[PDB]
RNA sequence: UGCU
């Protein structure tokens, strides 16, 4: 994303268990690494580096 | 609506039915009248394009016609006779908004500065935008599907249009049209259309080593059957027709009408048919060596149709169906009537052109059946976002492709386009490329007679093609001369006759639109004189000095001379794309060298009306000026000075719109500031706060509390309360 | 509906759709003029009439649908379109109106002036 | 990667030629496996990878050579007593380029899937001249096949693999030692690889079909996974091998 | 062969060679000049309509320039496509309704056109 | 085309050297130099473009060619191979770019935006199919890959 | 070559007759024997010698 | 570039003007030509102008195949038929050259003969080109359709009586409708039926190399002097120009040609309504020198009014009685008196203040600031001044036309003091 | 993103509102950066647009400068409370039931 | 038709 108006989706999963899987496999926390290559893709970005 | 128009019903003037002989309709003059609305009872009142749009009704004017016709064999006449009713465009002749000031637009609730030139149909505004398509009557060599360098050549006449190629699978010239079975040596055809002898077809084709080696195979080809004789190789050509001796006149007729309808045959003389088919085998020869194959993205080879055109060729097949329903009536109702003389007036239905035209503007899909054309996406709503925004709209072209295939060719940016469209100005998304805007100063040619140029080029000593053979054209200093496709005929030192076509037509003789190109790789020199043509001014440059000097520049600001007065006196021309493909331009002054025969205007031109806008340009990149157009088109800010008493499904207006600090030439003139769609603020380039990572940025919230972008958004909620069938209303 | 139709019902409704295109009415007044002809030749004894009674009941649907709207239309010029003489127009008229009953509303004379005007 | 790739171009490989389809072209054949790709490259090793010499031999000795290419004039000569094409091959040419083709070759070439000349037909009068003198074969054909003949002969190969069409010497600069390879653009690996002093040991190919038909199906994969990331690494972007892997 | 000028032409066939030529010479649609007494309306004004005598002059100036006098404009002469297969100039004589005489002139090898001098034309008024 | 790589070569050198030259002259505490230091944004290729001079605008990996007869724009001769005439921007868009070479910039742009679009597109039908043959697989228990069957 | 016939302008094909080999049409009795050596060359473009890429 | 020699003359000539025919053989080139070839007969036509050359050829000469003849000849015609034969013997002897038409007039096209010091023109009635025929190969084509059908009839041994008595199958001569006979009048059987409908003229051939050649070729000469000044031939170059290129046929739409094309009186209202300030120095020049000095006086002092030496337009001339403002609505009338009180203002001093213009004349900014810059210029520090110099040369050349403007200003001060009450 | 014409916007709407004039920003030509600089240093600010601010926050100077100058803003019709969206279960479609 |  760029913040120069993009339109995103957010979705509230209606089970517990559901709810624990995303929690669970979908956690930022845990996807920190892509699987393509084990780099990191969440890290830091423009007006954080400099 | 002028000329057209009245030559279209002189076409259509007469009207008979094959029973009852001696009965006829003829059309004596049509006229269309002032706008008009038939709200009241039988009445006519002027109606403004503010009140149609108010109301949901169409701003056109009543189609009248007077006739003459026979009830009894008696000839009756009629001198008014409503038939139908056109659309009329807004600042259009007949339009009531033309020659008003701007005290006479405010009481009739229209803003001024309105660009018009759309139509008001049912409400909604509609804008017919330009269609860019091949030129007809061209012929292009290029690689086919599999790789094989041939030709096609799509004639195209004010009846039939016939697309005919000519391959090279085989080593030999087979050509294919839609009309035969199978596609037939080229040889055969040449036996057929009279020239029987093989030493004048290869004489035709060429005298060159390489292209007798290449023709060499057509040739054993043809002596392999026992075609030899123009009666043999008809036979063939009508055992080879497809259906609809017999097949010989029907082999004849399809080559002197069918194929190559664009050269005329003056007595089924196909000498100019053969030398034009010698001269395309000719082309393909010579490519199929160097590959210089022919670009279709080329502009110079591109066609612009107007409204004017569509609506002609609309009005054109809504009036032949009228006539072929009247002609059908009249047969069906005069022989087994009654003793009662049947006459037109009781069946001239008068909605039928109506609710053609109407439907045609509004669903914007045009099906003509007398040509075979299923366009759509033709008329497109009216955009008032903005000012600037409905501008830019006005001003655009749609291409041919209409996204079929992702080629990125005719996507792409050509070197053609420098003066006539906006490099920058182009919608981002998938219409990338195939959408464009016309640019700051250019113009679009019209049709002309093609009477004194053709007189011209006879008497500058053009060389009939008829009185020589075909070896002349492979001479190296015969240049052919084209005339719109057709073979004009050959001449010697072209230079002398390009100089004194050009000295003739700024003199005046010849219309300033007719372009005049050559080419020396094909040594061809076209004249082109058909419409739809790009064209822009530019300066004469004579002798390392261009004709334009302080002097003149201060009459045209005193009031002394205007821009055709300068056209007049031989100081600026208009210049075609093919015309300066071969004439040096120059940029600036300083810049003029010995070889230079025009000078340019001004260079910021270029860009069109929504990159006008973007302050220095040149020093920003070409996606910004991409993106910066494109949310231009959006931009929120005033329409007009009636924006207040329009009524439309959504609009967005501004509070204190300013307009900018540094304007652009291009604001100034086309009146931005009047009316803008911005505010200037005091920004200040930083990182704060960490709000501002990824092109976000930060308001200040006083000055949001003190008006600073204060938005208005406009809706409307329509209802209707109509009378069905029964006598019951909704309440 | 559209198949058990008679081919000289059809010409019927087609003369009153081509009438009221040649007088330019709108949509409206085309749906209430055929319904009105459908409704008149439910009798049988206009089903079973002559041309000119046809003609003529074409002629007075189109006026009886130009009248329940209070628009002015001149029976003079119905009738020289309708191809029919104004005695025989009358007859059928008061017959049919005899035979149906429906609402005639009278003709106003400020909206017939101002038709008449526009004329000149 | 196929959205991170840019589909850029001048990556001629360091040879400055041979346009070759990388990127999302390239990834879409590879994962389609079509018998016929686009652009296919052969890279053979040689036995002397430092004879410039020995390396232009096996190129001739591989790639397509034809009768017009190597000689210098043919002429439909048409004597009083009959007539013939005579075809003087250029000498000198042969030897620099290095191609062991002289009369017996070419004749040994001709009546090869042509008309079906006999050998009879054809003879050899000097040291570089080859006479063709065809005959009537009666189907639809008489004397006058000459100018089929000019049309066809040209085009006949006398040496090198049909398959080839155009075989360079590529040249490895590394400081320890300069060696040469030979780059083909054909399809065909058997005949690349049989030919003498080509080591087949050391021969891979781009047409995944060609390899998987002459090396195997472990041959195949192998060459797969190299090509993807080969094709992988030229964009700048790095895959693990295990997804390669797993997709071959 | 060198393609030669009209200029250069007519000295070797006039200087170098003193043997008469037949020459085609393809001149512009109207003349300069008005059919005397033909009964009319600016219509084009052939060969037809001329009679015999001195009707115009033909100058050869310096640089190769080839111009025609035919009164008080001047026209300017070029060589046209040079045509190289046989072309036989005959005179068909109709003498009588049912026997006629085909006399064959000469021969025709080289080609002319006549051009109006439209710069001067033009820079004149 | 030696023709070519040779004046391609002399172009890049003169760009490079352009770019060293701003970047030994620029001084510390720069924003731009800053930023292209620390990764952040932007780069030296961009710095020096918008700053000391922009590199030859290459269609294709090529320089512009020549859309009309012989010559890219009919400001220049006919036949003539010259870096201004062929692509080359001399100005930097702090001083400005002549229109000869802002046109030759917006090709560049067009092209790769053109590009960009189709590449959408063929790497989502990619994607699609790749998604699709390979959505069954799955890493079982004994260490073994195997498919849905 | 490619040759013509001066009658009529056919192309020529090289038969053998009676006598001698001889250019003759397939439209007239047309006919030219041969006297001399006739040869047509063409000079075929050779194969350069492509150097080493690196 | 001077005409230093070759100074030849040109004479025309008539008497061949009706018989001179150029034929031309694209097949046959310039070195080889049909002076050996002889010739049988020639077949033509008056109108419709297509000739047919009937030769001879040699049979004995070793480039003839006899077999071939014999198989030609036996193909074309029956074996001993020769009531309808296209050769007398049973050889090909005869050849056939077809002419075709280049152009319908061939008036601009003329035979120049070249003689020592003169070139003689003679016109062409007729261009055709011939070419080598193939209509014996039809016949042969039609022979061998009869022969066919003789062989489907004697199939048999004998063929007994057949009873193919012709029924009356006498088609209806239909009215043909127009397009359909339009389209039978273009066919082309229908234009060769035409064609053949004229009858045929047989014409004999004689060679150049005959004496009759040489006696005929005199006739392109004519009898005439050297030196004579033709009657005709003396239009000037303008006259030439207007026949060989024959016509067809803002307040600024008028173009300098399309002004100067009417009367003076229009032109100079339209000049003074567009510029609206011009000394009489540049409207002469402008006028051009060739009209004269007190006509444009008489005209400019109908449409304009002296200030300061210069010519400004009127204001009803600008304003018509119907016309408005265009950014007020205000009547003509209102912004006519307005800017003759601005004229007014200009004539008694060069600097006029647009705040006073605007307080007296009550109207509103815009109006005073067109009415100010249609004859004025904005100054720093100074107000508006006069956008030409004072111009004193004519106030000096014409004393009674200052005396006339300045009795005409008196007036309309005197009514602008009643209107306004200054 | 190489948008050095947005600085030179800024820098003459700069010295534009404070010459009380209009500059130019016409393609190829317009109000140079020298007549801007020059305008500025005769107005008494930075002839390069950088001024001596101070932090709002702290209340202390900062250790650069910033860039303040007048830029022309356009909103554009994309609005969030427009393109904000929360579906419930809400309504289905007939054929299929799914919203 | 626009948006990312
Ligand atoms: N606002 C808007 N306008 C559209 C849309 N789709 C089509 N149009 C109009 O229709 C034209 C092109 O639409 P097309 O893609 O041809 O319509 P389509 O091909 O049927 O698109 P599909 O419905 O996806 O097949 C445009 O140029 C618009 O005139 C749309 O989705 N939104
Ligand atoms: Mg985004
Ligand atoms: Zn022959």
């Amino acid at each position: 994303a760029d913040f120069d108006g993009d339109e995103m989706n957010l979705h509230l999963p209606q089970t517990e268990e559901a709810k624990a899987e995303a929690l669970v496999l979908m956690g930022t926390k845990a996807n920190l690494v892509t699987p393509r290559n084990g780099e990191p893709l969440i890290a830091a970005i423009q007006d954080f580096l400099t | 609506i002028n000329v057209e128009i009245k030559k279209i019903m002189k076409a259509n003037e007469k009207v008979t039915s094959d029973a009852d002989p001696m009965w006829y309709l003829k059309y004596l003059n049509i006229y269309v009248g002032l706008p008009d609305v038939e709200e009241s009872f039988n009445v006519t009142r002027p109606v403004s394009p503010h009140e149609c749009r108010l109301r949901d009704m169409t701003y056109s004017a009543p189609i009248t016609v007077d006739i003459e016709y026979t009830r009894g064999s008696q000839r009756i006449i009629r001198n008014a006779l409503p038939i139908g009713r056109m659309p009329i465009m807004l600042r259009s002749s007949n339009c009531v908004l033309t020659g008003k000031t701007p005290a006479e637009f405010a009481k009739l609730n229209e803003c001024p500065l309105d660009p018009g030139g759309y139509f008001i149909v049912k409400g909604v505004e509609k804008v017919i935008l330009i269609q860019e398509q091949l030129s007809k009557n061209r012929i292009i060599v290029e690689a086919d599907r599999k790789g094989a360098v041939g030709a096609s050549v799509t004639s195209s006449t004010h009846e039939k249009k016939s697309r005919t190629n000519m391959a090279v699978k085989q080593g030999r010239f087979y050509l294919r049209h839609n009309t035969l079975s199978e596609d037939i040596p080229i040889v055969i055809i040449f036996k057929a259309m009279g020239v029987e002898s093989d030493q004048e077809i290869v004489q035709m084709i060429g005298t060159e080593e390489h292209v007798m080696a290449a023709f060499g195979p057509s040739l054993e080809e043809c002596q392999k059957a026992q075609i030899f004789t123009q009666m043999q190789a008809l036979k063939y050509i009508g055992n080879k027709v497809r259906r609809q001796k017999t097949k010989i006149e029907e082999a004849r007729e399809l080559l002197a009408s069918t194929i190559l309808t664009h050269v005329p045959v003056k007595e089924f003389n196909f000498r100019a048919k053969c030398i034009y088919t010698a001269v395309m085998v000719r082309r393909v020869i010579l490519a199929q060596g160097d590959n210089k194959v022919d670009d279709r993205d080329y502009y110079g080879n591109k066609r612009l149709e107007l409204a004017g055109q569509l609506l002609s060729l609309l009005f054109e097949d809504l009036f032949k169906k009228f006539n072929s329903e009247m002609k059908k009536i009249a047969d069906q109702v005069i022989p087994k009537q009654r003793a009662a003389q049947f006459d037109v007036v009781k069946h001239m239905r008068q909605d039928q052109i109506t609710n053609g035209m109407v439907n045609a503007i509004s669903t914007g899909n045009w099906s003509l059946k007398r040509f075979k054309m299923d366009r759509q996406g033709v008329t497109q709503v009216l955009s008032r976002l903005s000012y600037i925004s409905a501008l830019g709209m006005m001003t655009r072209i749609s291409s041919q492709f209409e996204k079929t295939r992702k080629v990125s060719g005719p996507r792409s940016l050509q070197p053609s386009q420098w003066g006539m469209l906006c490099p920058s100005d182009t919608p981002e998304g998938e219409a990338c490329g195939l959408v464009k805007n016309l640019a700051l100063m250019t113009h679009i040619t019209t049709d002309m007679e093609d009477g004194p140029i053709v007189k011209l080029a006879s008497n500058l000593g053009v060389e009939d093609v008829n009185l020589l053979c075909g070896e002349e054209l492979s001479y190296p200093n015969v240049f052919l001369v084209f005339l719109n496709g057709n073979i004009l005929g050959v001449i010697r030192d072209h230079k002398k006759l390009v100089n004194t076509f050009r000295l003739m037509r700024r003199a005046g003789y010849i219309n300033e639109f007719v372009s005049i190109s050559t080419n020396l790789t094909d040594r061809c020199v076209y004249i082109s004189s058909d419409g739809g043509r790009l064209c822009r001014p530019y300066i004469i440059v004579k002798k390392q000095k261009p004709a334009v000097t302080n002097k003149h520049m201060e009459e045209l600001a005193q009031g002394y001379r205007n821009f055709e007065d300068f056209l007049h006196e031989s100081l600026v021309e208009y210049l075609d794309v093919n015309e300066e493909n071969d004439c040096n331009i120059a940029l600036y002054e300083h810049t003029i060298n010995k070889d230079t025969t025009h000078l340019e205007i001004e260079p910021f031109t270029l860009l069109g009306v929504c990159a006008g806008l973007i302050p220095y340009p040149h020093h920003n990149q070409s996606p910004r000026n991409t993106y910066q157009c494109a949310m231009g088109k959006q931009a929120m800010g005033t329409i007009g000075y009636n924006q207040r008493n329009r009524i439309d499904t959504l609009m967005y207006l501004l509070a204190y719109p300013q307009k900018p600090m540094v304007k652009t030439k291009t604001i100034e003139l086309i009146e931005f500031e009047k009316l803008p769609a911005g505010q200037n603020a005091t920004v200040a380039v930083m990182s704060y706060s960490g709000y501002d990572i990824e092109d976000a940025l930060v308001l200040n919230k006083a000055s949001l509390d003190r008006g600073f972008g204060r938005c208005l958004v406009y809706k409307n909620a329509k209802c209707t309360l109509k009378r069905y069938t029964n006598q019951t209303f909704d309440k | 509906e559209n198949e058990q139709v008679s081919r000289s019902q059809q010409r019927g409704l087609r003369r009153v759709r081509d009438l009221c295109r040649v007088l330019q009415l709108p949509p409206t007044f085309e749906d209430t003029a055929v319904a009105y002809y459908q409704q008149a030749y439910r009798h049988s004894g206009i089903r079973a009439a002559r041309l000119q009674k046809k003609e003529v009941l074409v002629g007075c649907c189109v006026l009886i649908t130009c009248r329940q709207h209070n628009w002015p239309l001149t029976m003079g010029a119905i009738c020289t379109l309708l191809y029919a003489d104004l005695d025989v127009f009358s007859s059928t008229y008061m017959q049919i109106v005899k035979l149906l009953g429906l609402d005639v509303p009278s003709l106003c004379l400020a909206e017939l002036v101002k038709t008449y005007c526009s004329s000149f | 990667p196929g959205t991170q790739m840019t589909l850029k171009t001048f990556h001629f490989a360091g040879v400055a030629s041979m346009n070759i389809t990388l990127g999302v072209p390239r990834i879409k054949e590879i994962i389609n496996a079509s018998k016929a790709i686009s652009t296919p490259i052969i890279t053979a090793q040689l036995d002397k990878d430092d004879d410039a010499d020995y390396a232009r031999l096996v190129k001739g000795r591989i790639e397509k050579t034809l009768l017009g290419e190597i000689s210098e004039y043919i002429e439909e000569v048409f004597l009083p007593d009959d007539c013939f094409i005579l075809v003087k091959l250029s000498l000198e040419r042969i030897r620099l380029l290095r191609l062991e083709v002289n009369a017996e070759t070419v004749r040994y070439s001709i009546c090869t899937s042509k008309l079906r000349v006999k050998p009879g037909d054809v003879a050899v009068h000097g040291e570089a001249v080859v006479c063709v003198t065809p005959r009537e074969n009666s189907k639809s054909s008489m004397y006058y096949v000459l100018q089929f003949l000019k049309e066809d002969l040209p085009k006949v190969v006398v040496q090198g693999i049909p398959e080839v069409s155009r075989a360079v010497i590529h040249i490895d600069e590394q400081s320890g030692k300069e060696k040469y390879k030979l780059l083909v653009e054909g399809d065909n690996l058997r005949a690349v690889m049989a030919t003498h002093g080509v080591k087949g040991t050391r021969t891979t190919s781009n047409n995944t079909y060609e390899v998987e038909k002459t090396l195997g199906i472990e041959a195949a994969r192998t060459t797969i996974i190299n090509e993807i990331q080969y094709t992988m690494v030229n964009h700048g972007m790095s895959i693990d091998r295990r997804h390669v892997m797993l997709l071959s | 062969l060198p393609k030669d000028v009209s200029v250069a032409e007519l000295l070797r066939e006039l200087s170098l060679t003193k043997e008469e030529e037949l020459l085609f010479l393809q001149l512009p649609d109207t003349l300069p000049g008005q059919p005397p007494t033909q009964d009319i309306a600016e219509n084009a004004c052939t060969l037809a309509d001329l009679t015999e005598g001195q009707v115009g002059k033909l100058l050869i100036r310096k640089s190769g320039r080839v111009q025609l006098l035919l009164g008080k404009v001047t026209l300017d002469v070029t060589m046209g496509t040079a045509c190289s297969f046989l072309q036989e100039l005959v005179s068909v004589g109709l003498g009588d309704s049912r026997t006629g005489e085909m006399t064959v002139l000469g021969h025709v090898k080289h080609k002319l056109v006549c051009s109006p001098d439209f710069e001067s034309l033009l820079d004149h008024k | 085309e030696t023709l070519e790589a040779l004046i391609l070569k002399e172009l890049s050198v003169i760009r490079d050297h352009a770019g060293s030259a701003c970047l030994r002259e620029l001084d510390k505490s720069n924003s731009p130099l800053t930023m292209a230091l620390c990764g952040s944004k932007g780069s030296f290729i961009n710095i020096s473009q918008m700053i000391a001079c922009v590199g030859q605008q290459a269609i294709s990996g090529s320089r512009v060619p020549d859309g009309f007869e012989n010559r890219s724009l009919p400001h220049f001769e006919k036949h003539s191979k010259l870096p201004a005439a062929k692509g080359f921007v001399a100005n930097s868009f702090y001083s400005g770019l002549t229109p000869t070479e802002f046109f030759f910039h917006t090709m560049a742009g067009r092209e790769g935006l053109v590009d960009t679009a189709v590449k959408t597109a063929e790497t989502g039908y990619m994607q699609r199919r790749l998604v699709k043959s390979l959505e069954d697989l799955c890493s079982q228990y004994d260490l073994t890959v195997r498919s849905s069957t | 070559m490619l040759l013509f016939c001066p009658g009529c302008g056919n192309g020529l094909i090289v038969e053998e007759g009676q006598r001698c080999h001889r250019f003759a049409c397939n439209t007239c009795p047309y006919v030219h024997n041969i006297t001399r050596k006739v040869t047509n060359r063409k000079y075929p473009k050779l194969k350069e010698v492509d150097d080493v890429l690196g | 570039d001077d005409p230093v020699v070759q100074e030849i003359d040109v004479y025309l000539a008539k008497s061949l003007a009706e018989k001179l025919y150029l034929f031309q053989y694209p097949v046959r080139p310039a070195s080889m030509t049909y002076d050996d070839i002889p010739h049988l007969s020639a077949k033509i036509k008056p109108k419709q102008q297509k000739v047919e050359l009937e030769m001879a050829i040699d049979t004995l000469n070793p480039n003839y195949c006899r077999s071939k003849g014999e198989q030609i000849a036996l193909n074309v015609d029956g074996a001993c038929a020769d009531e309808t034969s296209t050769y007398s013997s049973k050889l090909m002897d005869k050849q056939t050259f077809c002419s075709s038409q280049t152009t319908s007039n061939t008036s601009r096209y003329a035979a120049a003969l070249y003689r020592q010091g003169e070139l003689h023109l003679t016109p062409l009635h007729g261009i055709l080109q011939l070419r080598p025929s193939f209509s014996y190969l039809d016949k042969a084509d039609a022979k061998h359709r009869e022969r066919e059908a003789a062989n489907e009839a004697g199939d048999s041994s004998q063929d007994e009586a057949e009873d193919d008595v012709k029924q009356i199958t006498v088609r209806f001569s239909r009215p043909e409708s127009e397009q359909a006979r339009q389209r039978r009048v273009q066919s082309y059987e229908f234009l060769q039926k035409k064609h053949a409908e004229e009858p045929w003229v047989h014409l004999h051939y004689y060679g150049l190399r005959d004496s009759r050649s040489e006696h005929e070729r005199q006739y392109l000469l004519c009898p005439g002097s050297s030196g004579v000044e033709n009657t005709e031939l003396v239009k000037s170059p303008s006259e030439y120009l207007m026949m060989l290129m024959p016509p067809s046929q803002p307040s600024n739409v008028l173009s300098m040609a399309q002004l100067r094309t009417l009367p003076l009186a229009d032109q100079i209202k339209i000049l003074m309504k567009n510029v609206k300030v011009m000394p009489f120095a540049n409207l002469m020049s402008l006028l051009g020198p060739s009209i004269d000095s007190v006509a444009v006086l008489r005209g400019i002092q109908k449409v304009a009014m002296l200030v300061q030496g210069n010519w400004v337009v009127k204001s009803d001339i600008l304003y018509p009685k119907d016309s408005s403002s265009p950014h007020s609505g205000v009547p003509a009338e209102v912004l006519c008196r307005g800017r003759d009180f601005v004229m007014w203002k200009f004539t008694q001093s060069r600097w006029v203040v647009r705040k006073e213009v605007a307080t007296v004349t009550k109207l509103c900014a815009e109006d005073v600031k067109d009415f100010l810059e249609h004859m004025a210029v904005v100054r720093i520090n100074k107000g508006w001044e006069f956008i030409l110099p004072y111009d004193g040369e004519f106030i000096k050349k014409h004393p009674d036309v200052v005396q006339r403007q300045h009795m005409l200003w008196t007036g309309i001060q005197a009514k602008l003091e009643k209107v306004y009450n200054l | 993103r190489m948008t050095v014409g947005k600085l030179i916007e800024l820098l003459a709407g700069k010295a534009g509102v404070l010459d009380g004039r209009f500059h130019y920003g016409t393609a190829f030509g317009g109000s140079k950066v020298k007549d801007v600089c020059e305008d500025l240093v005769r107005h008494g600010y930075n002839y390069l647009g950088k001024d001596y601010v101070t932090s709002g926050i702290t209340g202390e100077p900062l250790e650069a400068y910033i860039y303040f100058g007048p830029v022309y803003y356009q909103k554009l019709k994309h609005m969030v409370l427009d393109k904000m969206h929360a579906r419930a279960r809400g309504p289905r479609a007939v054929l299929t039931r799914q919203p």
